[PDB]
């Protein structure tokens, strides 16, 4: 960069943090295990003539 | 709570609270505090200003260099000064931001 006559002033400015990164973090991962189930029964008395 | 524009938003509840059980002596109470802040740049800034004002006329820079100190080695101390203030300045006005599925991905393209 142009400027003044004789030595100039030394600066760095590389930001340390992390900027934007892939962690979007907050995924669904393990619901409770959960089974369906449709039900079936059938009555069985003693039925003679 | 009164004064949340004065802590770091990016590291929340920024306090560390020690209790003695003992007063100073001739006081029943009494407290310490230390303070880690960005606002300290100003001092940093100062003394590089007052420090590159004096070594651009190098004034009185003759007798550091005739205890055999490296007028190199010097010119090099000034850029971790400024490099220091840049530390500051990465984490000064700087925000909390979202988090999500920031990568970058380039074109559907033979490179």
């Amino acid at each position: 960069s142009p400027g003044t006559p004789g030595s100039r002033s030394r600066t760095p400015s590389l930001p340390t943090p992390p900027t934007r990164e892939p962690k979007k973090v907050a995924v669904v991962r393990t619901p409770p295990k959960s089974p369906s189930s449709a039900k079936s029964r059938l009555q069985t008395a003693p039925v003679p003539m | 709570n009164k004064n949340s524009s004065y802590f770091v938003e990016w590291i929340p509840n920024n306090v560390k609270t020690a209790v003695c059980d003992i007063p100073p002596r001739g006081l029943k109470m009494s407290a310490t505090f230390i303070g880690n802040s960005t606002a300290i740049q100003e001092l940093f800034k100062r003394i590089s200003e007052q420090f590159t004002a004096m070594f651009r006329r190098k004034a009185f820079l003759h007798w550091y260099t005739g205890e055999g100190m490296d007028e190199m080695e010097f010119t090099e101390a000034e850029s971790n000064m400024n490099d220091l203030v840049s530390e500051y300045q990465q984490y000064q006005d700087a925000t909390a931001d979202e988090q999500g599925e920031f990568e970058e991905e380039g074109e559907e393209d033979e490179a």
